[PDB]
């Protein structure tokens, strides 16, 4: 028979917030990778490095996440992180 | 009894337990990222397989393989293509050993002023072990290398969730995968090489960061151009100046792939506000280079006003960690401890930090406040 590793199950969770772009995020950041690399970057870094960081998912990454979704998810993270 | 919070901002990790792996400092669960704790660094030279730090870019890793099925493929720009097995490895080559540093590219990124984006990481995305393996240069020269080759790129059985996202692959000079020293290692310290440390089969790339030394290695390709991957051409670039770096806020005006390490000392058996007696107070650590040598060790107990000469510990090879052994003089009160490397071609470490917009090769001279009583 092959060889097989077990990973752990996953637990990163976003930080809840009122804002919409905390559902757009839940429905969109999770898809390549777990959150908690967004739980980990520098904290209150604001609003250009979180445009940037979701510009990059997008159009370098090719994550599939429109423009509205984009400016939503953005906006939550510089508020919320 | 299940957190650690690391020394800069945002520091908060949970301890995890993965299968072969002791626990260690959780950064991301898929992909997992794994962070050692700073206290192995002093627990003996050679890093634990438990304890090694775990790096990947891409979610899909293999999570199944059957050695007896497992394929090497050396092919693009040689006379003869080859489809290698582990047995074919272990058998028709000569085998070399190297005790040999990997470490992250960002390693230490947590500590960069201005903080920048990327793995958050202290300084445990480092390790030492002892490979095994072929030579590079044995298997290439197997295939038959063809004039006009440049580079050759390296392919591992991880692959992206999303297709359209870059695959992980990188390259080497021609003249550097054929030097002997780039290694296909299958064992880590006398043993199969750990699931998330690349088994069954990773590059070795002694002295340089740990983004070439791809893990679950299959692909092998000889070119005659220079790769413009993603992972190569955009990723993991550097200031091409001196010092690796920018004014801090500032993009670089031409950039380089990532190389060589440069000097690195820790010392290993103090951590900020640990007490020790009054008097001659030992210490110990780490060095470790490009593959340069060690020259010295200098210590301080007075933030750099005045240096004594450690002694090193005798060598493992020129990629290893360098242990060193100092005893200072620590009169009673508060001391700042530093230590400072340099090595065979007179690289040293800065007293203050550099800084670049991906927050790679952090070196500068490490301080610890410690209470003399
Ligand atoms: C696949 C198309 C992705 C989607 C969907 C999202 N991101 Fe992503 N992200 C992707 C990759 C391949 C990586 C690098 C992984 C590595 O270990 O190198 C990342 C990384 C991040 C990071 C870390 C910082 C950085 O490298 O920029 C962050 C903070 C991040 N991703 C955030 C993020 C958000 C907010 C997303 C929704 C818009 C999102 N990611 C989606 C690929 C993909
Ligand atoms: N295949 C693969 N390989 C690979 C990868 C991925 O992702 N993939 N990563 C890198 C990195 S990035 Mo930075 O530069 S460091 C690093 C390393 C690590 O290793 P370990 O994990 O074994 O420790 O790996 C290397 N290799």
């Amino acid at each position: 028979a092959p060889l097989t590793y077990e990973l752990p199950d996953e637990t990163a969770q976003l930080k809840p917030a009122p804002q919409p772009g905390f559902e757009a995020a839940q429905n969109n950041c999770a898809a390549c990778h777990s959150v908690d690399y967004i739980n980990t970057q520098p904290p209150g870094k604001g609003q250009a490095f979180w445009d940037a960081e979701v510009q990059k998912m997008i159009k370098v990454y090719h994550a599939p996440v429109d423009e509205a979704d984009a400016k939503a998810i953005a906006d939550y993270l510089a508020k919320t992180y | 009894a299940d957190t650690v919070t690391l020394p800069f901002a945002n520091g908060e990790r949970p301890l995890v337990m993965y299968p072969g792996k002791r626990p260690l400092i959780g950064l991301t669960a898929r992909p997992p990222q794994l962070e050692t704790p700073f206290s192995v660094f002093d627990e003996g030279l050679i890093t634990p397989n438990d304890a090694f730090f775990v790096m990947y870019h891409l979610a899909g890793i293999p999570l199944e393989i059957d050695p007896d099925a497992f394929r090497l493929e050396i092919k693009g720009k040689v006379g003869t293509p080859l489809s290698l097995s582990l047995q074919d490895l272990k058998n028709d080559f000569p085998a070399s050993e190297v005790v040999a540093v990997n470490q992250c590219s960002g390693n230490s990124r947590g500590f960069v002023e201005p903080r920048v984006g990327g793995g958050q990481l202290a300084n445990g995305a480092m390790g030492n072990a002892r490979w095994r393996g072929v030579p590079l240069k044995a298997v290439l020269e197997k295939a038959g290398v063809q004039a006009g080759a440049k580079q050759v790129t390296f392919g591992g059985l991880d692959g992206p969730v999303i297709p359209e996202t870059p695959d992980f692959v990188k390259a080497l000079s021609i003249d550097h995968a054929t030097d002997g020293e780039v290694m296909l290692a299958y064992s880590m310290n006398g043993a199969d090489l750990p699931w998330l440390n690349g088994y069954p089969l990773r590059l070795v790339v002694p002295g340089y960061y740990g983004t070439y030394w791809v893990k679950h290695l299959n692909e092998i390709t000889v070119i005659d151009k220079e790769f413009d991957g993603f992972w190569m051409k955009t990723a993991y670039r550097i200031p091409d100046n001196a010092c690796a770096c920018t004014e801090p806020g500032k993009a670089p005006t031409a950039t380089i792939p990532i190389n060589r390490f440069d000097v690195r000392s820790f010392i290993t058996n103090v951590e900020n506000g640990a007490s020790v007696k009054a008097g001659e107070v030992p210490l110990r650590g780490i060095a470790f280079d490009g593959g340069y040598g060690i020259t010295q060790v200098s210590v301080s107990a007075d933030a750099g006003k005045s240096w004594t000469n450690a002694t090193l510990d005798p060598g493992l090879g020129k990629y290893s960690f360098r242990g060193w052994k100092a005893v200072l003089p620590l009169t009673k009160g508060d001391h700042v401890l530093m230590c400072r490397a340099t090595n065979a071609r007179g690289e040293t470490q800065p007293m203050q930090a550099t800084w670049n917009p991906a927050g790679y090769m952090r070196n500068v001279v490490e301080a610890t406040r410690v209470i003399a009583a």
